[PDB]
């Protein structure tokens, strides 16, 4: 509803007063003569802005002196109960059911205290920003919310109160060791999670002059993640020797109540998230996630979990499946699944999601609201979830609803909007002022896990790192809530709470090395002071390759030099015919050694070019040339058996009918003579 | 151990000598801490910061003039690189050697940047831990002063991802204009189990993770591997790829993730060599689930595979026309040789290495698995399909009997270096392959080990490494003249068993001067001969006919050598050439001619001292 | 910051240079001292070219010798000179054959 | 395993073989053609030719445990080349005093 | 090192190579020449024969000198010379005395 009904309704009878004057407020703001437009004529002056600054100021201080009062009210009660405790003495003096009685109503008390300070901020905060966005020439009244903001004993933000602990502590000890029995009250249980004794993650801002040095510091203990694609069919290739970031985009479901936003806001366990994810452009055709987050509690120790269920989706589908409520997707994908190849059991999840993921969108009526892009960048060990970093960059806020019924922004029978995703080089300048939002730091997580029951992580470079001048905590920040407190946060019609962390947003969040000692040294002592009382509480009251060219340069000499030989008994043999025996023999065998000789020398220098062509550039199976050193060693053999045939068969002819050879060598020419054939 | 020890080795030694000095640092506070006995004095201190200034301003004048130069380098090839493209449209554009030296160019640039970021990151860390050192020993505080003094100087505030993005970017352009030195190495290694995650974390140091999901998340399929080798019954490939005969070919069906996965890669692996040596190529291209078992077949056309890529028309016409003579090549030798899927390897696969720059790469395989997926023994385990279906993604597949699996027990490294001439690869990585975390075994091949394991009862010849697979490796902490080279390696060198029915397959490889070599023995054979077949013929026409049995005797022996020598050079020749192992010690050769010219030459002295 | 196995390699290849001229010279003087005019002529041409080898063997030695004085690194390549023997004596044999042919 | 060493073995055996083969064609033909000088010059030529082939064959197959009874180390045989260096000298001095004679 | 004696040993194997030769083919000149050329086969012989001794002398002091680890004679620059000029003297005078009777 409205916010003024809602606040309406919302008030506590007892407290009629204390409550914010909120129409009272809009009306002395003028805030009709802007919306009707004829009578404009009537401006902002200065006694009307002295009114204004008037009536905002006692608001202010009247709802945040009433805050206090009631807050130390209620702690010193809760400071009685104490005393009944340090001495372990004045223990066996105590009694269970005042104690119980007066636990119950501080919770009760306590719980009330946290609505009226939401309704008051909420109201104070949309008052601001409705003044601050009429009448630009006049100074922003923000600085009184932020100085009555900073008077308030305890620290804004969307962790438990201080209370709460106090109480489920107190609890804890009086349900331990006094009274096991007579406890009865079962809504005191509920705050046992907060009973000091895994999965913890803590959300920080960092300022773009502060980047590196934090990277550093991460990757001192953490490496780096570099994203790679996986191949598709456009990276096949044909011959190739051996060894030869993108932009997350998140689109977010909610119904026209935002009540996904409001239970998340709320700390109601099992809220869940729904989102469509992918990256790059949507005209690549990239793969689409459809996501649902939730988280859950249940347990005594008050470790959360987290449960998600993803399904992949084809861009064809989506316009039927979310809105039509068509099975057609569920049943092809399963079918398709199942000719892959792929087991029974993971049909059977499959299946499952579908219908979980179907049923929720169509009971809750949900519908894309905004859209964020961000750069990702991840520090992790491979195989090792105990710790883990993530930083979120360059974030981007779009409308992308179609909440107004007469011109919406998106289409209602389209999933996406149809002007950011055309095929114009630069999209995003057609959008209009206030349909958009940029957020100014970076966003980083660190996620813990201690599994053992070990009271906490506890771990060095992490409480290092987090009481350091270069981040700026933030319990409980979240992507989704930050975005639609930026883009529908204006409007009383959708968003009737807001998250505590948005006056922090306008400071300089930049910390001096000085003030970050300090402050990490006041942090410490308390966190000692705690730990020791808790101990102390505990248990003691407990009851060229140059070779190759030398190589051939070797074997081309090697080749000379038996040419040179060769040639050398040509001649020989040649140049003394008139002295041979058998000079008709003489004359064959300079001729068939001259033919070696210049054989010798054109295939030596031959081979020698060959092989020195091969030898320049890097070619060719072999070096070798078997040829050569063949023919010639037949050719030898062939000769040199010619010339003993010639000469024995000739030597039988010329002692026939012509004393020269010893007695007991002649039965041996008679062999060879009848070898030869005489 | 020392952080100093770890920062010398850190990067090359050029970027020493101007990193802090943490050890001095420390070793001065120490001693001064000990002779004062405590009680830390102001003048210590004072001392202390002037020796932390003096440091500080060295690191930050050296990051200064580095980056400097890094910046004017990437200006001036910007620069060239626009030139050139305005240049390539006019006459004769060179692209065989300008595009080269500009790419190398390029990733000399990467290469600086990257240690440049390194040399930063590693002096900040080094001052934030004196730092802290100096602010727990010594009662006084520093940090909060000293961290106005750095902001003052920030030489670790500078962004080099911009140049990187803007250098890969330049690159993008000359590869895509340039399509009308460096070394490679690569080797393997097994890791014990108990080691992988020591080894882990020593090479997290220097590279980041590769991570193969848009959310930058490590989920559990997101980097398995699955391979489908192909064979006949005969086991043809893997005789081919055991003995690496040329040309020999693996085929292969490819898939990265869970049974999800509709893009499978048909990738075929051909061996060639050269006497330079492993000249290997890779081809592959991508199909449907769908079409693959018609693939196989011959129903599914060529022509309808690349259907899309034609009608896009995104890539030139001659790159389809190369993969389109591929495929057909591929699908002509599985309709010919009748190839079937016969073995099935699986593991879990993690990449290191830095955006851009080649240098070094590490692959981490773990899980390495072997599946049977033939009909040899009987039993149809694939049901016509091209893979079994009743397994997928699930380690340890236990739904599996003993007989058809096979658990590797180690995990497999895969080192790649692309080293550039001139300079040493880095000491990070040579200090890795030499420890007691790694052990080598060269050419370890996964299809070949799956099919030996596997099929152990159909295969004559199996690997070398097969044998010892039950050997514990864990370990305990730790120009020149080619006649003096030879005569270096005779003074050097003079001063288990494969089950029976197998043999240890293994391919013999010789050094190119080994070519020149015998054919220079040859010839030194020769020429011996010819003396000898020269005394022949001076007895066969100038001598008296009492005397030529002498020359008959020397015949006999020229044409025994000569023979001889033919026959031996013609088996050395002949063995080389087919890659099979030869001996090249003859025994033979100098007692055959010793007992031949000493029969020769007494039976000549004998026939001519005679009567 | 010499080596002995520098110039053992020089004093090899000169040595087998040597081995050449040799064996050219003596195939020279025993054509020279027997055989008639032609002979002489043969005889002749080959101690010319013997001749001719043996001072480019002394030649290249000595510059091989004063390069590694010197320093630096050179005895490793030597091209000229094969090619010129090669054609040399190919051009002797031949001429020699065609002269006593007639 | 190393050819090189294999190779060097071959070439130091055929390098000492290359004298026996020269010295034994010197005997046989100065026995076969020449007058009782050449056929006392002859044997005499010849016994160091056996000797220097029965030296070679030695030294090659001392030199073949390369494989296996390693531990030899350097083979300064200055005795056997330089023994040997000497009967060569000694048969020119025997073939220049005897030839002067007649 | 051993090396180097053995390289030591393979160049006085390359002396004792060339003068074999040499001297065989002084020996074969001298056995079968007349006055000229048997004075002619003395002067070839006689320089083998000096160079010859010239070799052993320079593997003797070489193969003791590095034991030593002193100077060696390792540089050489007459050996070469003067085997060259003896070789050009005796087959200029073998010519020159052929020719002229
Ligand atoms: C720089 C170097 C200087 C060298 C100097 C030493 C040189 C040694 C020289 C000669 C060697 C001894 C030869 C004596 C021959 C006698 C028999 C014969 O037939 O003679 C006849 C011809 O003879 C010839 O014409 C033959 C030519 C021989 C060429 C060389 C062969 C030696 C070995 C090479 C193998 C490669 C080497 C590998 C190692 C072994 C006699 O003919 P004639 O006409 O009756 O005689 C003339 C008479 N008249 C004039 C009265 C008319
Ligand atoms: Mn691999």
């Amino acid at each position: 509803m409205l916010f003024g009904i809602k606040l309406a309704n919302d008030v506590y009878p007892p407290w009629k007063d204390s409550y914010i004057d909120y129409e009272r407020l809009k009306k002395l703001l003028k805030e009709s003569v802007i919306h009707d437009g004829r009578s404009s004529v009537d401006s902002w002056s200065e006694r009307n802005e002295s009114d204004f600054v008037e009536a905002l100021d006692k608001e202010l201080e009247k709802v945040y002196t009433f805050q206090i009062s009631k807050y130390n009210a209620v702690l010193r009660k809760l400071d009685d109960l104490e005393e009944n405790t340090k001495s372990a003495e004045k223990i066996q003096k105590i009694n269970s059911e005042q104690f119980k009685n007066t636990l119950e109503e501080c919770l009760d008390e306590a719980q009330r205290l946290d609505n009226f300070d939401r309704l008051n901020f909420t109201g104070f905060i949309k008052i601001v920003k409705k003044h601050d966005k009429l009448h630009p020439n006049y100074p922003s009244v923000k600085s009184l919310l932020q100085v009555r903001l900073k008077e308030l004993p305890f620290n804004n933000s969307e962790e438990y109160s201080p209370l709460l602990y106090r109480i489920s502590y107190l609890y804890e000890f009086l349900r331990s060791n006094y009274d096991h029995p007579n406890t009865v009250s079962k809504s005191l249980a509920s705050t046992s999670k907060l009973s000091h004794f895994s999965f913890k993650s803590y959300k920080f801002w960092v300022h773009d002059d502060n980047i590196m040095e934090v990277k550093a510091r991460i990757l001192r203990h953490l490496p780096a993640l570099v994203y790679a694609s996986v191949p598709n069919e456009n990276d096949d290739f044909v011959d190739n020797l051996e060894s030869d970031d993108p932009t997350i985009t998140t689109l977010y479901f909610d119904n026209d109540f935002f009540d996904l936003y409001n239970n998340r806001l709320l700390k109601i366990s099992g809220a869940p998230t729904l989102r469509l994810r992918w990256i790059g452009k949507l005209l690549d055709k990239p793969d689409i996630f459809l996501e649902k987050r939730t988280f859950t509690e249940n347990t005594e120790t008050g470790n959360s979990s987290f449960e998600e269920i993803r399904l992949q989706m084809k861009a064809k589908f989506i316009n039927n499946f979310i809105f039509k409520n068509d099975p057609s997707y569920k049943n092809y994908l399963i079918n398709q699944l199942r000719e892959r190849g792929t087991q029974k059991e993971e049909l059977e999840k499959l299946s499952r999601d579908f219908d979980n993921i179907q049923n929720f969108i169509v009971e809750e009526k949900l519908q894309p609201v905004l859209r964020a892009t961000y750069n990702r960048t991840a520090f992790q060990i491979p195989g090792d979830q105990s710790i883990r970093v993530t930083i979120d960059s360059n974030i981007m806020y779009i409308r992308e609803d179609s909440l107004d019924k007469n011109r919406p922004i998106r289409n209602p029978e389209n999933w996406h909007r149809d002007d950011i995703d055309s095929n114009i080089p630069n999209p995003l300048r057609f959008l209009r002022a206030g349909e958009y939002s940029k957020f100014p730091y970076s966003v980083m997580e660190i996620k813990v896990i201690n599994q053992d029951n070990s009271q906490m992580p506890n771990y060095e470079w992490i409480k290092d790192l987090t009481n350091s001048h270069l981040v700026n905590e933030v319990p409980k920040f979240s992507l989704y809530l930050q975005g639609v407190a930026s883009l529908f946060g204006e409007d009383d019609k959708y968003v009737n709470i807001l998250p505590f962390w948005l006056p922090d947003l306008e400071t300089d969040i930049r910390k001096n090395p000085q003030e970050a000692y300090e402050e990490e040294k006041k942090t410490l002592q308390k966190q000692k002071s705690i730990h020791d009382k808790l101990d102390n509480m505990r248990r003691l009251s407990k009851i060229v390759e140059a070779k190759v060219w030398l190589a051939n340069e070797r074997t081309f000499n090697r080749w000379l030099s038996v040419t040179t030989l060769l040639s050398v008994l040509t001649f020989s043999i040649y140049n003394s015919v008139q002295k041979a025996e058998f000079p008709q023999l003489a004359d064959l065998l300079a001729y068939v050694y001259f033919f070696l000789t210049l054989f010798c020398g054109v295939w030596a220098y031959r081979t020698y070019l060959k092989r020195l062509t091969l030898i320049k550039g890097r070619s060719g199976k072999h070096l070798d040339a078997p040829v050569g050193p063949i023919l010639v060693a037949v050719v030898l053999i062939v000769t040199l058996v010619v010339n003993f045939s010639v000469a024995f068969k000739e030597a039988a002819r010329r002692e026939r009918g012509l004393p020269s050879l010893p007695r007991t060598l002649k039965p041996i020419q008679d062999f060879i003579f009848n070898l030869v054939g005489e | 151990m020392k952080f100093g020890e770890h920062l010398s080795k850190s990067l090359i030694r050029q970027y020493s000598y101007y990193y802090i000095s943490y050890d001095d640092l420390k070793t001065e506070l120490e001693d001064n801490l000990s002779k004062n006995n405590g009680q830390w004095t102001q003048e210590l201190e004072t001392d202390f910061l002037e020796s932390l200034e003096i440091e500080l301003d060295k690191v930050y004048t050296f990051c200064k003039v580095k980056h400097s130069e890094v910046f004017r380098r990437v200006k001036e090839v910007q620069e060239q690189v626009q030139h050139t493209v305005r240049l390539l449209d006019s006459n004769n554009p060179p692209t065989q050697l300008d595009f080269e030296i500009l790419e190398e160019e390029l990733s000399d640039i990467i290469a600086d940047v990257h240690d440049l970021a390194k040399f930063s990151r590693l002096n900040y860390t080094g001052f934030q831990k004196i730092i802290k050192k100096h602010d727990k020993k010594t009662g006084f505080i520093l940090k909060p002063v000293f961290q106005v003094r750095l902001d003052s100087k920030p030489f670790f505030k500078e962004n080099y991802d911009e140049l990187v993005v803007k250098i890969s970017q330049l690159y993008d352009i000359a590869r895509t204009s340039g399509r009308p030195n460096f070394v490679r190495q690569t080797t393997k290694y097994w890791v014990h189990p108990d080691n992988i995650t020591e080894l882990k974390l020593i090479i997290l140091k220097h590279l980041p993770v590769l991570v193969f999901n848009t959310n930058k998340e490590f989920e559990r399929e997101d980097s398995a591997i699955t391979s489908i080798y192909f064979d006949n019954e005969n086991l043809d490939l893997y005789y081919g790829r055991l003995r690496k005969d040329e040309g020999a070919e693996a085929h292969r069906l490819r898939w990265y993730g869970g049974m999800s996965t509709d893009t499978i890669f048909v990738e075929r692996k051909t061996h060639r060599e050269d006497w330079t040596g492993e000249k290997s190529v890779k081809a592959r291209f991508a199909l449907k689930e769908r079409h693959v078992n018609d693939f196989l077949k011959g129903k599914y056309t060529v022509d309808q595979v690349f259907a899309k890529m034609r009608k896009e028309g995104k890539k030139p016409m001659n790159e389809i026309e190369n993969l389109e003579a591929l495929a057909s090549e591929i699908q002509y030798v599985m309709l010919k040789k009748k190839l079937r899927p016969v073995v099935r390897s699986f593991y879990n696969r993690t990449a290191f290495q830095l955006p851009g720059d080649a240098r070094v790469r590490i692959s981490l395989d773990t899980e390495l698995t072997m599946v049977r997926e033939d009909n040899f023994d009987g039993v149809d385990r694939t049901h016509k399909n091209w893979r079994r279906t009743d397994i997928g993604v699930d380690w340890p597949f236990k739904q599996l009997d003993d007989k058809d699996i096979c658990r590797f027990p180690y995990a497999v490294l895969e080192v790649k270096l692309q080293t550039q001439l001139g300079q040493e690869p880095p000491e990070w990585v040579r200090e890795l392959v030499g420890s007691h975390l790694v052990e080598p075994v060269p050419k370890f091949s996964k299809f070949i080990h799956g099919v030996a394991t596997l099929l152990n009862d159909k295969v004559d010849s199996i690997p070398f490494w097969l044998p010892q697979m039950d050997v514990d490796i864990r370990k305990p902490p730790l120009d020149f003249d080619e006649d003096d080279e030879d005569d270096a390696a005779l003074v050097a060198a003079m001063t288990i068993r494969a089950p029976p029915g197998k043999t240890i397959c293994v391919p013999v490889r010789v050094e190119p001067k080994v070519y020149f070599a015998t054919e220079r023995t040859y010839l030194s054979w020769l020429s011996i001969s010819i003396l000898l077949g020269g005394v022949s013929t001076t007895l066969l026409t100038y001598g008296s006919p009492t005397a030529m049995i002498g020359s008959i005797g020397f015949f006999i022996t020229s044409l025994a050598v000569l023979i001889r020598t033919v026959m031996v050079y013609a088996k050395r020749v002949v063995n080389i050439r087919l890659k099979r192992a030869v001996d090249y010690e003859d025994k033979i050769g100098p007692g055959m001619v010793s007992v031949f010219l000493i029969l020769s030459i007494l039976f000549s002295f004998f026939c001519n001292l005679v009567a | 910051r010499v080596e002995p196995k520098v110039f053992f390699a020089n004093e090899r290849t000169f040595l087998s240079w040597l081995n050449f001229t040799v064996m050219l010279g003596g195939l020279g003087v025993g054509l020279l001292n027997f055989g008639d005019k032609i002979g002489r002529v043969s005889a002749g041409l080959f101690t010319f070219v013997a001749m001719g080898t043996m001072i480019y063997a002394l030649v290249t030695y000595h510059w091989r010798a004063a390069a590694i004085r010197r320093r630096g690194s050179g005895p490793y390549d030597d091209r000229l000179g094969p090619t010129l023997l090669c054609f040399f004596l190919l051009v002797a044999v031949i001429i020699n054959f065609i002269l006593r042919l007639k």
